């Protein structure tokens, strides 16, 4: 309760994001994957830092 | 290749510098507190480390295949080995608040030279093992490009190469325990901060390198071990001595008998 | 002979004295000084 | 019964100490001081109650002056180069006491200043522990005396552990 | 980075945020050497290594404190004010 309760769920949930964000790149290149892969990592780790 | 041969020469500028600021202070309590017989072994190892990049620049002959991956291997292992032993010697010393110890001798000058040699001893065996019995060579590969001709060095022994890696891998990790058990040492004597971040720059530039390594071929290779091999040696110089340095040239008031009577009594 | 019960002596002599001089080792000594009525009593209770 | 030196024992935390009272000597000091080498630590008690009190009983020597010139003395003996002193200023409740009914000025034609314990204290400390001047090698430690609690054994034994430090580092080198 | 408040938390931030700058400049020189299958490695390598740094630098220590170590022996607000 010292630190902020709600930032701390936020950056844990974003942590989890860029965790999860990674696993696109594995696997055989299709459109959809490529055109998702870079936007996802950049948005959770903006979340992250921010 | 200019640009990798006047980094190189830049590195061993700095590294004599340091040599000689150190000479030139001897006396200064700051510069006494850090071991300075083992701070001239790891400056020497470091000047070693710093020109055994020289073997992978030029044409591969036989001569270079052979000397290129064992004198790198040595020389950090040195420094390796140097910092380890550095950092145990004032550990014992400060656990000693007993009047009396058996281990009067164990923290003698001498046995910290042979204890440092002892640690390079294992390295020394395998390059001689290796060297021994399937030597490296230069081959000349046609096959990659049909137009273009490579000259490369075939190792012929994928398991001593591996050994190298791993003694050196397990030398860097003892480092973090060893750092690890320091961090409550009195300021002047205590060093937990640059040891852990030398190992993780080393670890990060090597890791990193990997997927280069198992894909390309070429003259890129060669281009990759030298910047990983200056990148480590520049981080492992700079975390160890450019703060101590700093205080010693400028802000010299810090280096007086009274700031060091007033760090070691903290502990107390 | 002599020689023999000689040197049986001398090695039961020298490690009593090894082990009691291992044994003062470890003490700490402290001298207390003071002009009388400076309260060395107190500090000594 | 016998007189000479006294020795008390005891344990504290693990650590076995010996005291020597030589008080009783009464003879010429230079003859039994080369004796003593080799200790840890001096342990060496002033009383701040001598201010005002004219102890020796003769006009040109007060008591304040005369421990000054013991501990100048003791303090640089050619023997006790590496020795530390465990300074104990003691009866600090007389002398407060005492200090707005006669000022500390009688002791020193230099004025203390303030008339009070805090300060008075702060200028005969500063004036025993300039006495000395080997400064590299020996230190000097002050504690005030408490009679209630147990401030006096754990200072003792923390400034002991203290000297033990810094001669092993000196002896490795390092210090 | 002075400042004890809270567990030394910009002691914790500022390390972390070395270990990203370091694992990023490295990241460089690898991609332009790698062709191929393995150009989409460099990738993965650098994002893992980057969140691993940031979670564990900020919140290790409050979790031992927290749990699996002594409870009420800093926990009080007492320490967390401080
Ligand atoms: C590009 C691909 C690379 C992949 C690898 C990257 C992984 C991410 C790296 C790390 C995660 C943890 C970061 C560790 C940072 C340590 C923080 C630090 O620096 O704090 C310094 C000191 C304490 O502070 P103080 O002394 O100044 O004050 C204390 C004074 N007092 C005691 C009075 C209060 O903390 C200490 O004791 C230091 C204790 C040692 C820290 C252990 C870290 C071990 C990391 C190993 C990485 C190995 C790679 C794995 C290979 C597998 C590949 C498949
Ligand atoms: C501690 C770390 C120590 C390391 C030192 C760090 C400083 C090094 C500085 C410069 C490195 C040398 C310059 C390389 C030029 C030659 C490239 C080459 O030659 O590529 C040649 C052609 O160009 C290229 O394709 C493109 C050039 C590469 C651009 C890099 C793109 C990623 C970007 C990072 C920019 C963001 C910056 C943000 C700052 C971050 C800091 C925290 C062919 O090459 P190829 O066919 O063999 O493979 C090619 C493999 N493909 C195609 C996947 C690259
Ligand atoms: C297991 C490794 C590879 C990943 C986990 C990293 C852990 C072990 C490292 C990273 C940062 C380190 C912390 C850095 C700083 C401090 C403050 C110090 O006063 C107590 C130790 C303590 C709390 C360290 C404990 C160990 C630690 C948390
Ligand atoms: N070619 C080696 C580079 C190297 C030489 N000596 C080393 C010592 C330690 C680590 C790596 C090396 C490698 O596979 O990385």
């Amino acid at each position: 309760k010292a630190t902020n309760r709600e930032l701390s769920y936020l950056l844990l949930f974003s942590l989890l994001c860029c965790f999860s964000s990674s696993l696109f790149f594995i696997g055989e290149p299709q459109d959809w994957t490529c055109r998702l892969r870079q936007p996802a990592f950049g948005i959770s780790f903006v979340l992250c830092i921010s | 290749g200019i640009a990798l041969t006047l980094f190189a020469v830049l590195g061993i500028f700095l590294t004599a510098f340091v040599l000689g600021v150190f000479i030139k202070f001897r006396n200064t309590p700051i510069v006494k507190a850090t071991n300075r017989e083992l701070s001239y072994l790891l400056l020497f190892s470091l000047l070693c480390c710093f020109s055994s990049s020289l073997f992978f620049i030029g044409e591969p002959q036989d001569w270079t295949c052979r000397l290129r991956q064992p004198a790198f291997g040595i020389s950090f292992v040195l420094c390796i080995s140097c910092i380890l032993v550095k950092t145990n010697r004032v550990l014992l010393v400060f656990e000693a608040k007993i009047p009396t110890s058996f281990h009067r001798k164990w923290w003698g000058l001498n046995l910290q030279f042979l204890l440092v040699f002892l640690c390079t001893f294992m390295q020394i065996v395998i390059c001689v093992i290796w060297l021994y019995t399937a030597p490296p060579s230069s081959y000349r590969n046609q096959e990659l490009e049909d137009e273009i001709i490579f000259i490369t060095c075939h190792e012929g022994s994928l398991m001593a190469l591996g050994f190298l890696i791993g003694y050196t891998c397990l030398l860097a990790a003892i480092c973090f325990f060893f750092a690890f058990k320091s961090r409550k040492l009195p300021e002047n004597f205590n060093e937990a901060k640059f040891i852990t971040f030398s190992m993780l720059i080393f670890f990060i530039v090597w890791i990193s390198f990997i997927p280069a390594y198992a894909s390309t071929y070429g003259k890129f290779v060669s281009a990759v071990e030298v910047i990983a091999i200056l990148a480590a040696s520049f981080g492992l110089l700079a975390c160890i001595f450019f703060n101590k340095i700093y205080i010693i040239l400028f802000k010299p008031s810090r280096n007086t008998i009274e700031e060091v009577r007033c760090s070691t009594a903290a502990h107390a | 002979a002599e020689d023999k019960a000689a040197v049986e002596r001398s090695k039961m002599i020298d490690r009593n004295l090894r082990e009691d001089g291992e044994k003062a080792a470890k003490e700490v000594k402290l001298l207390l000084l003071g002009a009388g009525e400076s309260g060395k009593n107190t500090i000594v209770k | 019964k016998t007189t000479g030196i006294v020795e008390t024992h005891f344990t504290f935390k693990d650590l076995y100490f010996k005291m020597f009272d030589v008080g009783a000597q009464r003879s010429e000091r230079k003859k039994w001081i080369h004796c003593f080498e080799g200790v840890t630590a001096i342990i060496f008690c002033v009383a701040l109650s001598d201010y005002d009190l004219v102890l020796a009983e003769d006009e040109e020597m007060n008591r304040m002056h005369a421990s000054m010139k013991l501990f100048d003395s003791i303090c640089n003996n050619k023997w006790f180069t590496e020795t530390s002193i465990i300074l104990f200023l003691n009866k600090k409740d007389l002398f407060e006491e005492k200090i707005k009914r006669s000022p500390l000025t009688i002791c020193y034609p230099e004025y203390t200043g303030s008339n009070t314990y805090e300060e008075a204290a702060a200028y005969i400390q500063c004036q025993f522990e300039d006495l000395n001047r080997r400064k590299d090698t020996k230190e000097i430690y002050t504690h005030f005396t408490c009679s209630t609690d147990t401030k006096n054994v754990q200072f003792v034994f923390d400034a002991v552990t203290d000297v033990i430090i810094k001669n092993n580092l000196k002896e490795c080198g390092l210090y | 980075r002075k400042l004890p408040e809270n567990f030394n938390e910009a002691k914790f931030i500022t390390f972390s945020m070395l270990i990203f700058f370091i694992v990023w400049i490295s990241f460089i020189p690898a991609y332009a050497s790698t062709y191929g299958k393995f150009v989409s490695a460099v990738e993965v390598i650098a994002i893992l290594a980057a969140s691993f740094g940031l979670l564990a630098c900020i919140f290790f220590n409050k979790i031992y404190i927290i749990l699996f170590k002594p409870s009420r022996n800093t926990i009080e607000e007492v320490r967390c004010s401080t």
